[PDB]
């Protein structure tokens, strides 16, 4: 009864019950996901309902213990995570209104239908075909149509709903001593009073705007190259001092330039590394690939699979007609019962996805000792970060020719290396300007700086200034372009895909500087080492029990995200791009327009 | 499967036990300062929970069975001892018996 002994003794009970219930819920869910029937939806909805009701009751009960009389750090962190009101601080009818606006937004996004002006009877959804038209077509007219349509029919309906959504979320967040909603998102990177490891909610914006400054020397050259290359497929449509038209990037919103590899390959007659026929000519099943992944993981010094994962998991899609959503996922039903749900085919891409998923499996195996409320990554970003380095280290030619899938006399050269590096940088450094731009735009519109009659003009001037792309058609203020992105119209945070891109290469360099590697970083492997495994595992097992700025400094040695490893990873590509642009004009002028000529 | 809620295990008590002692009470715990009067809720917790076992658990959570033996010689001089066995008997030979 030491004013705190009450917190501990509460916490225990909670712990137990929580864990148990959660498990019930989760088994239920895995079920429905692996065997789609009509009754299983009911078997899982009530389990989720009971879990949610229990958690909200415990949250309403935890309030009775003040948060300044606690002295131990871990119990304070657990209470601070549980004591969160979340929603339901609003007026009751406004809560239902918020649920309605959210669900209506999600539905209007999901079931969008756009139809041709030449044939309005049968037409296209978003997922089947629209992405294919925007990715694989090659005529300017069809791309411009597919681009303007989706923003003229799904951008116009969403604005009068997003307007109310903003103010409702702001009034929600403003009851928990917060000043807007964006702060309620940045609050994930917050650390209070640990004598030096503190990280104020504000300094996240400072880091982001301070690390985006060092990327531009590389992004500018990449933009110049991609532009001078796109000036071949569509002759006399781009200006050599202008920006790019949004409907030429490779998808609906311009998030990944990966589909531009067909037009901008450096050496179009030297094929890259690809183990796809060598696999099937060796009769590899879904079992063999996972055995290879586990062998690689155990080679570095991590434990085996739990021997309950080989009988329960579903590695190959069920033969008969058994509807199960084929989207890879790593389940941690808790209680040490880990599973992997994915419809593996015999392709090297699935061979890399297996590694990327067993990464999450290992990361979940590590921290299974912490209290139940601390079973996550250090923040939202570390999870996929620690996941992706396995795929980045398993795709190098060394690890391939050491497993029996490449001819021993396969000799790699600098041409194939530049090819691979551009294929990588079309995805890694390509999405960063878009990500930072969209997140800054959302923070701005939430804090109230941008008046609600200047949304689209500000968004497009930002697309002109930062990322270097220009709209093809004018858009007045009956539109809303950002509401046409999945992570926006569904109330999903969108800054993790910018911190992950940095944490990735920081982890890569920090780790395989212990494997005593000597060459460029893009050939670096973490196999056969034991110091690397220990350095990684001394962070994998913390969970949330320590501030993330300590989880970093125990791996790389710094107390923040630094972009230098990224540039050090791309240095060869940068040396090449500095030569292939001796005659073009780097950068872009925000005056050019595709219609004002 | 579905949970076998028979086996309980106490996780609230005033002070730790004594060796070889046994406690089976079901008096509602009291952590706060206000007496409970035998009603669960705020700072009045039931003292017994149950292991919910299922076949799809990992090692370290599946039910193990434990037995322990303990000897003590209060003073007995000829109690239960170990056993013995065979060794072919012969006759008409000088032998060590
Ligand atoms: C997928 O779920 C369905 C819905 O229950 C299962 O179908 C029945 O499941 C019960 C459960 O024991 C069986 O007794 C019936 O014989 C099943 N009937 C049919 C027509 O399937 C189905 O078995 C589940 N699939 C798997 C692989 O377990
Ligand atoms: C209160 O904080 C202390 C340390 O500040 C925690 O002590 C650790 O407890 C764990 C198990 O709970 C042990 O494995 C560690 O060895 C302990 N650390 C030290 C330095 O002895 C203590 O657990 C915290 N209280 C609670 C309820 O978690
Ligand atoms: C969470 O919401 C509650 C309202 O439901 C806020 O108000 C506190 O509510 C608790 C119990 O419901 C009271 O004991 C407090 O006196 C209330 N006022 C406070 C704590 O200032 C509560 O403030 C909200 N949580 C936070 C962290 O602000
Ligand atoms: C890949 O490596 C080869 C050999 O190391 C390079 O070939 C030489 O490149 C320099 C660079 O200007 C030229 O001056 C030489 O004339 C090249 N050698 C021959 C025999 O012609 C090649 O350039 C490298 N690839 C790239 C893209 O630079
Ligand atoms: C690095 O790891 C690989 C993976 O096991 C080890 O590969 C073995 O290498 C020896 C000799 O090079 C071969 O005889 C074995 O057949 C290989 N094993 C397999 C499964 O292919 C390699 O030994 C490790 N490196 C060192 C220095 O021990
Ligand atoms: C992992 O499993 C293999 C089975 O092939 C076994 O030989 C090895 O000893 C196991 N290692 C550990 C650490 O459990």
């Amino acid at each position: 009864s030491t004013i705190e002994e009450q917190a501990k003794t509460f916490l225990d009970k909670f712990n137990h019950e929580a864990e148990d219930l959660f498990y019930q819920s989760s088994l239920a869910s895995w079920n429905y996901n692996t065997n789609i029937t009509e009754e299983n939806v009911q078997n899982m909805n009530n389990a989720g309902d009971k879990w949610s009701a229990f958690l909200k009751e415990q949250s309403t009960l935890a309030q009775m213990y003040p948060l300044q009389e606690i002295q131990n750090l871990t119990v304070k962190l657990q209470l601070q995570a549980l004591q969160q009101n979340g929603s339901s601080v609003l007026s009751e009818d406004k809560s239902k209104r918020l649920n309605t606006i959210l669900n209506t937004m999600s539905t209007i996004y999901s079931t969008g239908k756009v139809c041709n002006p030449d044939n309005p009877q049968e037409c296209l959804l978003l997922e089947p075909g629209l992405n294919e038209i925007m990715a694989n077509s090659l005529d300017y007219n069809e791309r411009l149509w597919a681009w303007e349509s989706w923003r003229s029919e799904v951008g116009k309906q969403l604005r009068p709903l997003y307007e109310e959504y903003v103010v409702l979320k702001n009034e929600m967040a403003r009851a928990n001593h917060y000043e807007d909603y964006g702060d309620y998102w940045r609050g994930d990177y917050e650390v209070n009073g640990v004598d030096g490891y503190d990280y104020s909610r504000g300094q996240l914006i400072e880091d982001v705007e301070h690390t985006f400054e060092e990327i531009k020397p590389l992004y500018e050259h990449l933009h110049a190259y991609v532009r001078a290359k796109l000036m071949n497929a569509y002759p006399s449509y781009i200006s050599p001092i202008g920006c790019l038209p949004a409907h030429l990037l490779g998808d609906m919103w311009g998030r990944f330039w990966t589909n531009l590899y067909s037009l901008t390959v450096p050496f179009g007659q030297k094929p890259n590394i690809d183990v796809t026929d060598a696999m099937v000519d060796q009769a590899w099943d879904a079992q063999r690939i996972f055995k290879e992944a586990e062998k690689f993981f155990v080679s570095v010094g991590l434990p085996n699979m739990t021997q309950g994962f080989w009988e329960n998991s579903m590695l190959t899609d069920p033969g008969n007609v058994q509807k199960a959503v084929c989207h890879p996922t790593a389940w941690d039903l808790g209680k040490g019962d880990f599973r992997i749900l994915m419809c593996t085919k015999v392709t090297m891409d699935d061979f890399l996805t297996a590694h990327h998923e067993m990464g999450h499996i290992q990361y979940d195996m590590a921290y299974a000792a912490q209290p139940f409320l601390l079973r996550n990554g250090a923040n939202e970003g570390f999870h996929e970060a620690v996941g992706e380095i396995m795929s980045l280290s398993a795709a190098t030619p060394k690890h391939l020719k050491s497993i029996g899938l490449l001819s021993p006399d396969f000799q790699e050269d600098n041409e194939t290396e530049i090819n691979f590096l551009l294929k990588q940088a079309l995805t890694i450094v390509g999405t960063l300007p878009f990500t930072y731009m969209l997140e800054k735009w959302r923070w701005m519109v939430f804090k109230g700086e941008i008046p609600k009659d200047q949304w689209m003009k500000k968004w497009w001037e930002m697309k002109r200034e930062i990322v270097g792309v220009v709209e093809p058609v004018p858009h007045d203020e009956t539109y809303c372009d950002p509401a046409s992105l999945f992570h926006v119209s569904n109330d999903y945070s969108f800054i993790r895909y910018y911190t992950r891109t940095l944490y990735q290469f920081q982890f890569q360099e920090a780790l395989c500087q212990a494997a005593k590697h000597e060459g460029p970083l893009h050939k670096c492997d973490i196999s056969n080492s034991t110091e690397a495994g220990q350095k990684l595992f001394n962070m994998l097992r913390l969970g949330k029990s320590e501030p993330w700025t300590l989880a970093l400094e125990n791996v790389v040695g710094a107390k923040n995200m630094n972009v230098r490893p990224l540039l050090n990873y791309f240095e060869p590509l940068f040396t090449w791009l500095k030569d292939q642009n001796k005659n073009s004009f780097v950068g872009w002028s925000t005056d050019w327009s595709p219609y004002a000529d | 499967v579905s949970g076998n809620y028979n086996y309980l295990y106490r996780l609230f008590r005033k002070s730790n036990l004594k060796p070889f002692e046994r406690d089976i009470s079901t008096e509602i715990y009291q952590a706060g300062n206000k007496p409970c009067n035998g009603v669960a809720g705020f700072n009045c917790y039931f003292p017994l929970r149950s292991y919910g076992f299922r076949p799809t658990y990992g090692v370290g959570h599946q039910p193990y069975r434990v037995v322990v033996l303990s000897f003590e010689l209060l003073h007995a001089p000829a109690t239960v001892c170990g056993p013995k066995k065979s060794t072919n008997l012969v006759k008409n030979k000088c032998v060590n018996f």
